[PDB]
């Protein structure tokens, strides 16, 4: 279960990278696109851990 | 041609054999010895070859009868000879300095350095004459072990 | 439109804008020299705050021979229909706020550079 | 902190944000250019030609006395929309600053 | 605006006076030495204020007198300062490219390369250098020490 | 200068924009218009120890059109195996030759001079691709992380030092504990010399 | 950070934002760390000291 959850989180962050590369990631107000992307990646990985 | 390709357990054995060969040749302190050998040979030769020559001219301005053409000298250093680490005792007898003898007697494990000196004596109106002072001792340089 | 700079044909110095009122014409004239010429365009200083880089022109087509760069085999070339391409992000100062990929065709005869 | 309708509505709070944040001409325009314009009524930019004759039809100053040098500033529409600015405010600010 | 800070000179010198002091009175030759591609708009926009500042100096000996007047313990009656300026431009500016005579062309090439790198980093086309990047470091062992 | 290179003093300044600059120990010497073929020739010359020794670092800045050659002291290098066309240049034959240097004479210098191990310094590492293991080379291209590998690590455990490589299983510990053991390995007690 | 040119380590690819090159450690201490994430954990543990 732990390995499947880690693999699902890695697939989620790959999908986040793909949607950011495909110009589909709307930046949140108060921060830029890099900050929004890094916040989403860090939130996904910390939630996985 | 695929028989030459290294398999997996053969790859761990082969890579540790390669690391064993590297440490069998180079050792662990190779940079110190290599830098010292480079320093001795090329650095001491380049210092004694790139140093400017001594240029001289006598100035006897405080005495009467001053010659309009004072004699001139020039000194040149060109060659370096490094001997083995040798100790000279109080009576002056040389002996081979062992590293254990240097450690026990609180001596310095150093080797003397000899330089060839060319001295040209030139007089305005006369042919200059050269004098060779070979194997001139100038000092002892310490020697890194091994 | 954007205008470049011009050099004197007599002393190879910096040509500056100048105006004459008898004909009421802008002239690119020489200050260290006596040369003057008619100006083809009418701009003398164009500054762009957010400036649209054609960074497809700025990227060197020699980067196809780069082992450190990624490769893809799904985005075909729009020019020569080559399947393999090399994609990387930009190196400028405005384009790290975009997450935009840039694709170079790996064919040595084509070297097409585009963006999807 | 905010009071009244600014406290509960995002539009009036955005108006307060626009009234507080420093918005210079850097943050709002697209590009600048300097032209030489000998005829103001026959300017080199054709796209200006539709409306510049509107401004010089009933002018407040003599068009002969003006200098031929022109400063064309093109503004970004989205930055005008985000700061909720309008062109009469920019013209009034220019007229009171210069 | 672009300036140059020289060894043994406590003042700030524009780079155009330095380039004219190396034997390049024209501006097209110096912009050939700096801007390798004449088709680039923005670097031609960036090189303008140095050209506008160093408009008074247009001759090599005038540039050498400009250099020598700002050195420590300045000379008198121009020309010795000019000689002193040569002693800055041959033995102090970039000894790794050459300290002999008739090396002003290669030194001008390297100075133009430095200005080209500075203008590339101003426009963001290249990354800034890192101090703690260990590729930019050397180790003094027993040999050089 | 004898191969194909044009010197700086013999070119017009308007002919530099297409070519690639060459820096030798930080000195700009000239330009060259075929930098990939020249770089391949220089790598071939270094891997045979014909003219260029294996100590010399050579960098091809591709996006900036530069070639930098460094020969000075102080540069720090690591040996790496050579990978071309997705395969190691080290074969089973070289392993048998190392078993017979355990007999007689096929030393490590012969292995480097054969052209299978190169000294890559910390500045050339920005332009090369290093495989973690030969297991990374044999991956199918449908899921391959990379297909253009230029080098391969001999073993990753060589990234450690002397006092840190006495730790059993350092990849199972916290990193400050490894640092503390590297500090306390010098303060241990034992037969320091024979 | 990208200590190299758009790479954290020379074994990864340029402009890789995936969790392996970023520094996410998918293995526990019992399973043991891969060498890239071992070096990333070394950089993480240096900051406390
Ligand atoms: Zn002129
Ligand atoms: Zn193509």
């Amino acid at each position: 279960e732990i390995q499947q959850a880690i693999k699902k989180a890695k697939d989620d962050v790959i999908n986040v990278i793909q949607k950011a590369h495909n110009m589909e990631l709307e930046p949140t107000p108060g921060n830029t696109l890099r900050q929004t992307f890094e916040n989403k990646v860090n939130r996904i990985l910390n939630d996985a851990r | 041609e695929n028989a030459e390709e290294i398999s997996h357990e053969l790859w761990q054995e082969a890579c540790w054999i390669v690391i064993n060969a590297y440490f069998d040749e180079k050792g662990l302190v190779r940079q110190q010895l290599d830098s010292f050998d480079e320093f001795i040979q090329m650095s001491v030769q380049r210092i004694v070859e790139d140093s400017p020559a001594i240029e001289l001219q006598a100035e006897a301005q405080h005495t009467s009868g001053e010659v309009e053409t004072p004699p001139r000298f020039s000194l040149k250093f060109e060659q370096i000879y490094l001997s083995k680490p040798t100790h000279w005792e109080k009576d002056g007898s040389p002996s081979p300095m062992m590293p254990n003898e240097a450690r026990l007697r609180n001596l310095t494990y150093s080797a003397p350095l000899y330089v060839d000196i060319t001295k040209t004596k030139n007089v305005e109106g006369l042919d200059p004459v050269e004098t060779q002072h070979q194997k001139t001792f100038i000092g002892k340089i310490p020697i890194m072990l091994r | 439109g954007f205008v470049g700079i011009r050099f004197c044909q007599e002393c190879n110095n910096m040509l500056y804008p100048k105006e004459d009122k008898e004909n009421k014409i802008l002239l690119y004239a020489c200050r260290n020299c006596d040369y003057k010429q008619e100006a083809d365009s009418n701009c003398i200083y164009v500054n762009k705050i957010m400036h649209e880089i054609d960074e497809l022109t700025h990227i060197v087509p020699d980067v196809i021979s780069d082992p450190t760069l990624p490769r893809t085999e799904d985005h075909a070339c729009p020019k020569c229909s080559h399947r393999e391409a090399v994609f990387f992000q930009a190196q400028t100062r405005r384009a790290e706020e975009e997450m935009r990929l840039y694709y170079v065709c790996t064919n040595q005869n084509c070297t097409h550079r585009w963006t999807e | 902190f905010l009071t009244g309708g600014a406290a509960r509505d995002a539009e009036k709070a955005k108006n307060v944000l626009c009234r507080l944040e420093h918005t210079t001409l850097r943050k709002v325009t697209a590009n600048t250019a300097i032209y030489y314009d000998p005829d103001p009524q026959r300017t080199v930019i054709s796209e200006d030609q539709e409306f510049v004759n509107v401004y010089y039809e009933m002018p407040d100053f003599d068009p002969t006395r003006i200098s031929p040098w022109l400063l064309r500033i093109e503004l970004d529409r989205k930055r005008m929309t985000d700061k909720k600015l309008t062109m009469e405010q920019i013209a009034e600010k220019i007229n009171v600053g210069f | 605006r672009i300036i140059a800070i020289l060894p043994y000179i406590k003042q700030e010198i524009p780079i155009m006076i330095v380039f004219r002091a190396l034997g390049f009175v024209a501006d097209r030759d110096i912009l050939e030495h700096i801007i390798y591609d004449f088709d680039d708009p923005e670097m031609m926009e960036m090189v303008k204020p140095s050209l506008d500042e160093a408009f008074v100096v247009q001759e090599q000996n005038v540039a050498l007198n400009f250099i020598g007047a700002r050195g420590a313990r300045p000379g008198v009656t121009k020309d010795k300062r000019i000689k002193y300026a040569k002693e800055i431009l041959q033995k102090e500016m970039l000894p790794h490219v050459g300290v002999s005579d008739f090396c002003e062309t290669k030194k001008a090439y390297f100075l133009g390369y430095m200005v080209h790198r500075l203008l590339l980093a101003s426009l963001g086309r290249r990354e800034l250098d890192d101090r703690d990047h260990y590729g930019n470091k050397r180790l003094d062992l027993a040999g050089p020490l | 200068e004898e191969w194909s290179m044009e010197n700086l003093e013999e070119i017009a300044p308007s002919a530099i924009a297409d070519a690639t600059k060459i820096f030798v120990n930080g000195c700009w010497v000239g330009i060259h218009r075929d930098p990939e073929q020249l770089m391949a020739t220089l790598r071939k010359l270094r891997r045979q120890m014909d003219i260029i020794v294996s100590e010399v670092s050579m960098i091809r800045d591709i996006r900036d059109r530069e070639i930098r050659i460094y020969t000075d002291a102080g540069r720090i290098c690591r040996p790496l195996l050579i990978v071309e066309n997705g395969s190691l240049l080290l074969k089973k034959t070289h392993v048998e030759m190392l078993k017979e240097r355990d007999y007689n004479n096929y030393s490590w210098q012969v292995l480097v001079a054969s052209g299978v191990v190169e000294y890559i310094d910390t500045l050339e590492e920005e332009t090369v691709m290093i495989a973690m293991s030969p297991y990374d080379l044999k991956q199918d291209k449908d899921y391959a992380y990379c297909t253009t590998y230029t080098h391969c690590e001999i073993h990753p455990a060589m990234i450690l030092g002397v006092c840190a490589s006495i730790i059993p299983f350092p990849d199972h510990n916290q990193s400050p504990r490894n640092t503390y053991q590297s500090a306390m390995g010098k303060q241990a007690m034992g037969v320091y010399i024979t | 950070p990208y200590g190299f040119r758009k790479r954290t380590l020379p074994h990864f690819i340029k402009d890789d934002y995936g969790p392996e090159s970023r520094g996410f450690v998918e293995n526990s201490y019992l399973a043991g760390l891969t060498p890239s994430e071992f070096y990333f954990h070394a950089m993480g543990g240096r900051e406390g000291l």
